[PDB]
This record gives structure tokens, sequence and C-alpha cells, in this order.
RNA sequence: GUGGGAGAGGGUGGUGGAAUUCCCGGAGUAGCGGUGAAAUGCGCAGAUACCGGGAGGAACGCCGAUGGCGAAGGCAGCCACCUGGUCCACCCGUGACGCUGAGGCGCGAAAGCGUGGGGAGCAAACCGGAUUAGAUACCCGGGUAGUCCACGCCCUAAACGAUGCGCGCUAGGUCUCUGGGUCUCCUGGGGGCCGAAGCUAACGCGUUAAGCGCGCCGCCUGGGGAGUACGGCCGCAAGGC
């Protein structure tokens, strides 16, 4: 209820979940959705097909304040980022751009033991 | 494979310590403000090494990038 | 079956419709190899899908089976400790092998006391979307469909 | 000596950006996290995901190598200063000034110790969750010392090439780093691979020798008891020799 309609997409992929904020020309949330946010608790929560309904549920929302086209960024890897990036291109919503901008230090601090076993 | 074109021979004859080149330096950076690796800027092993300081020698000044996104995927 | 891909056995036509899918229906009723009985029972059935129904018996049987074949299906898989249920496609040929089991299956379940009755109304309820037969196969695609997440490990 | 050169060699000061944590603002709801599944945990005092601002600590992506430097331990953002080693060309100067080296002195990864500082992330101990027959573990959530700096101490290691240093002599082939040349290759120094002769129990080594020789140092003498006991020396201690 304002009628964005331009907006950016951030798709949050891990390997345990995947996240979707929806946000209007420079960065303020309009609506979010995940694998929790529907119906999957745990491991599903994962899982491409989450991903999907996760991503549609961001869409769908967010096309009540009028959204149409979305910029989508990517950030991480996991189960099923690429369902996510293509239940909006379907959404309905136009998708003007996907980027990945997955954060990586430039070698900074060192990573918990499950994330070592490295160099 | 990476046998698209070697950045130096798609070149001039430029000063490799010249860090302000922006023009040139801009040319051995990956769609990334990475530096390319010898398979693709054609540089030998003390080119490449000097070109290394330059790049980033002009990354402090702001002329060039440490990282920039990638577009499509 | 390590070695080959072991073809399908190709069955001789019906003695009246020359349909070899008929054959099959009735290789389904047969027990003990009591082949004669069970061509009866196929045959009473259609003349009984003749009076109770205005249409030819031929058409209410293919028209059955088709209404009973699974489209999708799950099938058991162990992905990392737990048995995941993956659902998928079902092949022509086993669409084809589960519609006809079920058909006599269910058939077998009904009340009516005659053998020849059962597949005639069960044959007809399936046609019209209702009967036992019909059942299993909508309860095997709500099966997979309800397992769609564990979909990615597409096997 | 003069002239060319390469380098994460060392010391001091400075400084750049990425990321994590925290804090502030904005917008935004119902979960986030995590696993084989879970739970603890965090979140409506609004977390997670997203944008902007700030503070702080630690490390230095790509380049990066199959690479380089150092006596070893070890050393990689960029900048300047201070500083060590080392190669090549010219053959110009001294004229055996050489080699090795018990003891000495110095250096010596990590952990650890003392005083003070710092502390973002990580994490012995510890506190929880789960798994299990039990779980004093592996997995998950927290977390102190510590990990960082300074000054002093400790002196160990699979401190490894498991191969002491120097010199001379004994087919080549191939890739590579760095210098010279008459620069489709020759020549010098270094790093790899394959291999002559030869060596070796074999494996393998083979101009980067484990070959053929000479000089000097260190060391071994069946296994366990045992790197223990005792004594001595060193150390604040742990402990070391």
């Amino acid at each position: 209820k304002r009628q964005v309609a331009s907006g950016r997409a951030y798709i949050h992929a891990s390997y345990n979940n995947t996240i979707v904020t929806i946000t209007d020309p420079d960065g303020n949330p309009i609506t979010w959705s995940s694998g929790g946010v529907i119906g999957y608790k745990g491991s599903r929560k994962g899982t491409p097909y989450a991903a999907q309904l996760a991503a549609l549920d961001a869409a769908k929302k967010a096309m009540a304040y009028g959204m149409q086209s979305v910029d989508v960024i990517v950030r991480g890897t996991g189960a099923g980022r690429e369902q996510a990036i293509r239940a909006l291109q379907a959404s309905g919503l136009q998708v003007k751009s996907i980027v990945d901008d997955t954060p990586v230090p430039h070698n900074g601090c060192r990573p918990k033991k499950k994330f070592r076993k490295a160099s | 494979p990476s046998r698209k074109a070697k950045v130096k021979a798609t070149l001039g004859e430029f000063d490799l310590r010249d860090y302000r080149n922006v023009e040139v330096l801009k040319r051995f950076l990956s769609e990334t403000g990475k530096i390319l690796p010898r398979r693709r800027t054609g540089l030998s092993g003390k080119e490449q090494r000097i070109l290394a300081k330059t790049i980033k020698r002009a990354r402090i000044l702001g002329l060039l990038p440490f990282t920039e996104k990638l577009v499509r995927k | 079956a390590r070695r080959r891909r072991a073809e399908v056995r190709q069955l001789q036509p019906d003695l009246v419709y020359g349909d070899v899918l008929v054959t099959a229906f009735i290789n389904k009723i047969m027990r003990d190899g009591k082949k004669n009985l069970a061509a009866r029972i196929f045959y009473d059935a259609c003349k009984i899908i003749q009076e109770k129904t205005g249409q030819e018996p031929l058409k209410v049987f293919k028209q059955a089976v088709e209404n009973v074949k699974p489209r999708m299906e799950v099938r058991s898989r162990r992905v990392g400790g737990a048995n995941y249920q993956v659902p998928m496609e079902v092949s022509p040929r086993r669409q084809q092998s589960l519609a006809l089991r079920w058909l006599v299956q269910a058939a077998n379940q009904r009340p009516e006391r005659r053998a020849a009755v059962r597949i005639a109304h069960e044959l007809m309820d399936a046609a019209e979307g209702k009967g036992g037969a019909v059942k299993k196969k909508e309860d095997v695609e709500r099966m997979a469909e309800a397992n769609r997440a564990y979909a990615h490990y597409r096997w």
C-alpha cells in the first residue's frame, strides 16, 4: 500500500535455507519471505522447492505494493538458489537483471573450524 | 581453453610501471576488480609481477577497483 | 536384469476384440493359469457393461484404464541417513501394469458375489472417475506432489 | 673494485580496501540458526534478510605458480625510511689472505611463562544441546586462557630433503626463475622432472648424488626398561640439556 513498481530483490541462498527480500529503488524492504515463512521447518527449509515457494511468496506479496520490475541480487550459494532466481522470473515480475554480489573477504577473520581445513 | 585473446597482444607498447594509465591498466582486470592470470594477460612472470604492484597502486589512488559485482548468473 | 534391458513379452491379441490390452487385463484376472474362466469373466462382464450401459464395452474398458493410470508415483531412496520418498514420472509401460493390476484388485475388493460383475461394475465406476481403482491412482499422485520437496533427488 | 639485476630476506613508521562483530538510523515481519535428523540458542524490548552511518580488532582475496627470498626457524595488501644476503658482466685491484670447526656466543615454529596493553573473529578448559548401550568424543549453541602488541623468559618439534659443510671429477634430455651474449640458442646462478656410468637390501639416488675422491665437524653399536633414575647445569614455572 504505497505503490512502488520498480525495485530490488535480494536472494540470500545458503545450505540451510533461502530467504528473499524485496525492496524499493534504494534498499528499504517492502516484503520478505523464506523457507520458514512458508510451511517448512527444518531441513526442508533449505531445499530448492522451498526457495521456489519463498521466491513466489516474496513476489506475490510485493505485487500488492504494486511491484512490477525488479533487479535480482544473489548472495551466497546453497540448496537451490537458482530455483529462486527462476520462481521470480516467472512470478510475474519482469526481472531486469540477475547479479551475484556474494560477499568474500580478502582474508580477514579465521573461520570456525567447520569451515577451515583449507589453504 | 582460455584462447580468446591475450590482453598483451590486444594492445600497444605500455609502461607496465605507470600506475595512472587507467586506460590501459583497466584492461588487465577480470569482469571484477580481479587481476587476470598470465594465461589471459599474456604477460610474463616478470612483467606480470610488475603489473600487480601497478594495478594495486592504482587501486589505492581510487583509479582502479578492488572488486566489482557479477552480472547475469 | 544386470545385462540386457529385458524386452517386453508381446501378447497375442484378444479372441474377440483382437485387442492386446484386453488379453493383458484377462491375464491379470487369471489365477492358476485357468485362462478360460479368466477370459469368460471378462467377457461376461463386457456383456454386463452392454446391458446396464448403452455404451460399447471395449470403450468403457479403455476409458477406465485411462483414469486409473498414475502419472506420478513416489519411489523410496536412501539419501544421507533417512529414506526420502522421491516423486517421479511413471513409464508408459508401468502405467499400464499398475492400471490393470489396480482394476482387478479393487474389482475383487467389491461386494457383489459374482466375479464377472465386480469386474463389470468396477470398470464402469472407473470410467466415471469413481471406484476403488481410481482411489489408489489418485492416492499415488497425492503421495507424490506431497513429497515434491525431495524431488531434487530426481533419480 | 666498477657496472647491471631479481627477490613474501629483516627492522621502524605509515596507510588501502574486502569481510566478521558491535553500536546508531532507516525501511521491514515472524522467524532466524543449525543437523543425518534434531535440539540448545537467538528473535514481538522486533531478530533474520535489506539500505546508510560509525567504532574496533585481526587477516591481507585476485596476481599466486608447478614461482621467489633467507642459515635455519621462517617470510606474501600498498608506501616510505633503515638494513642483510645473493647472482651476472668487465677482468681492473690484493696475492693463498683458504676449508672445517670441540667448547663459546647468537638466532630459533607452536604451545607455554612474567609485567603491561589489546581483544573483532577463533577457541584448550569450561557450560549446554544432540548421538550413544555409555559419549567425560566426534556433530550443534555458547565460552575463559590463548590467539594480537610491547618488554623480558622458555628452546622444543615429523626444527624434514627424516640427506652436516667445502672443493674437484663423472652422458644427456626436458620444463622453469633470474643475469649476460654475437638472443630460432649459447653461457652463469637457482628451482623441478626424466635418465648415462655408477651406487643401493630394495625402494630409489643419479652435475640440486644417495656416484667417484679429499678435508674437517656431529652422531650410531639389538629390543623393552627409558629419554626413565641419580648427579650436575639452565629456567619464575612448566620444564630443558
